[PDB]
């Protein structure tokens, strides 16, 4: 039907600088475009309606503009309260569709991850599993890379990563990565290496152990 | 004051039905179209449909025609959404939003007020208590670890030293390993405090009615 | 007076163009299709008839030709049928805005599209029956003579009663519904401003949304302007008939006055789309889109 598409999909900004996000409808909707702001774990709230009109008690720094197929929300002189993801919706027609949202994240200085590797817990081995977990803590920006090596050989299967969102203290990112095997194959191997690359370190950050 | 109060989280086996409720207090319920939106993985939004609370008349997004059916009760002034033949792809948060209307010369519409969201989880997993494993080391800081693996359903609540260990912690989002969730948390502390001081993981997962406390101890 | 012709045709075409665009807009933009706008479309089509029918009728009546009294009353009095169909719509619209703004909660289910058809129908029924009464036997005729033998020349103050024209079609059919619309709007404008000032003196939004009221009300102010223009286009003609009628003793309205009022009245069917473009974003945007596409 009428396909709504917005940009960018994520934008990171310093408090006080000004930001514009754009929204493009696949058909001509006039006004009939609205904007929603959704804070983490909150439900979306009405931001701009009619594409130009601010909602009751929405700070004057927000402004909508555009018409037909091209729209944009602009936040002047950003505030800490403004961070969150933003959605647009068209009410043109009978059937209605949202944007992909854009995720507005806080810029901060780059930060090098603290990396720690851990062997299978003996509580678990006597179950018959083996999970080597690896922590990458407090780095910025969000983009990081983990290769697993088992005895020098790379390993891809059996890995599962999980990322936090910006931290509520320093607003940096962290991630756990856990390579899970069977006790049977875990014991077929001596060395286990968990290796990280990030924009801050010009050498791969390497943490490793040898079972026994 | 206007509140849209939605019914609470639902945990269901695939192939079954569900009725999610939205009660509206603080205005006239029959004056406004009630719409339902679905948010998948806390990112993308889809319009499911809406209903005229006066006459019960509905428009649906085509994608949702036949999976969703909307209904209302004026008396208790609440709107419903029923979902049929549920599958994992239906696991999401469903919101109710109240539509709003005026004449600009054009018909202006917006979603005035939204409900709090209600979480629908469809899975064929049977409720499973987690295995908790302590993760010790093998600097001036040491980070410890706790691995909660193989539980269903969410959530688990995880503390270190019964909350008395505040700073240093990172509890990560859970991930589905085949049927069941696995999660992990890490604390890092000044090495002066571990192994020196006692540091333990606390894991509650009320679904299976379990609390486990594992102390993290040096290896070999 | 060949100029009274050029301006009438200049108005003829103008009126058909602008008003077909209004109807083309509403057909086209999905947001434009609503009850409030059916009364606007009834209003546009009743202004298309004027360009298509009543001007060729009005420029032809300037000759003073011959024709049967009862078929002749049709060609002079068709405009009455339109001007009057206009008025029921403006008044329909006004009520609509009044209900919509003053009684917002009962509106959605009170006003509906098919209830809107009923009105528009009845208002067309009562516009013909009211416009054509001189055909009903209110004829002033049978009781420049070369015409004769079944043909009696067709002039306005001879065949068409200044009796029914001052009392019935002005006083009863216009002044009354106009003073009625002045009230209904002022009631909205004055009611809305209290609701707006009473959101001020109080914290928090609700029950109503302030920004969304003053947005409803700006469009109402915009629909009332039209009403005012009608009065401005159709009033002088009556002010002049008053001075002519209340004195079928005292002297009669001159040449360059009268045609100026007939023009001035026929002007009424042109400015409307123009007001919408200036004062209303949604028509203005459809006009623009249409024009920059179908005319490009
Ligand atoms: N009184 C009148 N006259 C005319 N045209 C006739 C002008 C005229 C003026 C002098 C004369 O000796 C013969 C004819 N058109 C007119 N249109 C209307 C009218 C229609 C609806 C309300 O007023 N009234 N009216």
């Amino acid at each position: 039907d009428i396909v709504m598409t917005q940009s960018p999909a994520s934008l990171s900004a310093s408090v006080g600088d000004t930001v514009t996000i754009t929204c493009r409808a696949s058909e001509f909707i006039y006004s009939s475009l609205t904007w929603y702001q959704q804070k983490q774990g909150g439900s979306p709230q009405l931001l701009v309606y009619a594409a130009t009109n601010l909602a009751d008690a929405v700070p004057s720094r927000f402004s909508g503009s555009g018409s037909g197929t091209q729209f944009s929300l602009k936040i002047n002189r950003l505030q800490p309260e403004d961070f969150g993801t933003y959605y647009c919706q068209h009410f043109y027609g009978s059937t209605w569709a949202f944007g992909g949202g854009t995720k507005l994240e806080i810029k901060r200085a780059d930060a090098a991850p603290t990396v720690s590797i851990f062997p299978p817990s003996s509580e678990q081995l006597t179950s018959g599993g083996a999970s080597v977990v690896c922590f990458l803590n407090n780095f910025y920006p969000k983009d990081i890379n983990v290769k697993w090596k088992i005895d020098g050989s790379e390993r891809q299967n059996g890995v599962l990563n999980s990322w936090t969102d910006q931290d509520s203290k320093d607003s940096t990112y962290s991630m756990s990565s856990t390579l899970t095997l069977t006790k049977d194959e875990y014991e077929r191997h001596n060395s286990y290496t968990c290796e990280a690359t990030h924009k801050t370190s010009t050498s791969p950050i390497v943490k490793s152990f040898n079972r026994n | 004051e206007v509140q849209l109060q939605q019914s609470g989280a639902e945990l269901v086996k695939p192939g079954s039905s569900v009725k999610i409720s939205c009660k509206t207090s603080g205005d006239s319920f029959t004056a406004y179209n009630m719409n339902w939106v679905k948010q998948s993985h806390g990112k993308s939004l889809e319009w499911i449909g809406n209903i005229n609370p006066y006459y019960g008349s509905t428009r649906y997004n085509q994608k949702f025609k036949g999976k969703a059916t909307l209904t209302v009760d004026k008396s208790s002034s609440t709107a419903y959404i029923q979902l049929n033949s549920l599958t994992s792809e239906d696991s999401a948060v469903y919101y109710c939003a109240r539509e709003g209307n005026y004449y600009d010369g054009g018909s202006v519409r917006y979603f005035d007020y939204w409900g709090q969201g209600t979480t629908l989880t469809v899975s064929s997993a049977k409720t499973t208590a987690p295995s908790v494993y302590p993760l010790a080391p093998v600097g001036s800081s040491v980070t410890l670890g706790c691995l909660v693996k193989g539980y269903f359903p969410e959530p688990v609540t995880l503390t270190w030293n019964s909350g008395s260990l505040s700073s240093g912690v990172h509890t990560f989002p859970a991930v589905l390993q085949s049927d069941l969730y696995t999660l992990s948390s890490s604390v890092t502390v000044t090495s002066s405090t571990w192994p020196s001081q006692s540091i333990t993981c606390n894991v509650a997962h009320p679904a299976s009615s379990t609390k486990v406390d594992k102390k993290i101890e040096p290896r070999g | 007076s060949s100029v009274y012709i050029t301006v009438e045709l200049a108005i003829a075409v103008l009126a058909i163009l602008g008003n077909v665009l209004v109807c083309w807009a509403v057909w086209l933009n999905s947001n434009l299709q609503n009850v409030t706008n059916y009364f606007v479309v009834s209003l546009a089509a009743a202004d298309i008839a004027v360009g298509v029918l009543a001007i060729p009728f009005a420029i032809t009546i300037s000759t003073g030709f011959c024709a049967a009294c009862h078929g002749c009353l049709f060609i002079a009095c068709f405009v009455l049928v339109l001007t009057q169909s206009s008025i029921f719509s403006l008044l329909a619209i006004a009520i609509d805005r009044y209900i919509a703004i003053r009684i917002p909660l009962r509106y959605n289910g009170l006003v509906t599209g098919t209830r809107a058809k009923g009105i528009i129908a009845i208002c067309w029924v009562l516009s013909f029956a009211i416009g054509l009464t001189p055909m009903l036997g209110w004829n002033n005729c049978g009781q420049s003579q070369g015409c004769g033998e079944g043909q009696v020349a067709c002039l306005f103050e001879d065949v068409v009663p200044m009796n029914y024209m001052v009392y019935f079609n002005f006083f009863a059919c216009v002044l009354v519904p106009l003073l009625l619309m002045l009230g209904v709007y002022l009631r909205i404008f004055l009611a809305a401003r209290r609701q707006l000032k009473q959101m001020e003196s109080q914290p928090l939004p609700g029950e109503r949304a302030r920004s969304t009221l003053q947005k409803e009300v700006h469009a109402a102010k915009s629909l009332a302007i039209i009403v005012g223009l009608f009065a401005l286009c159709w009033l002088p003609l009556h002010i002049i008939n008053c001075f002519t009628f209340f004195c079928p003793d005292c002297s009669h309205a001159p040449l360059w006055l009268m045609y100026l009022a007939i023009v001035l009245s026929h002007t009424n069917s042109v400015v409307n789309p123009f007001i919408y473009a200036y004062r209303i974003r949604e028509f203005r945007q459809t006009f623009r889109k249409i024009i920059r596409s179908h005319v490009l």
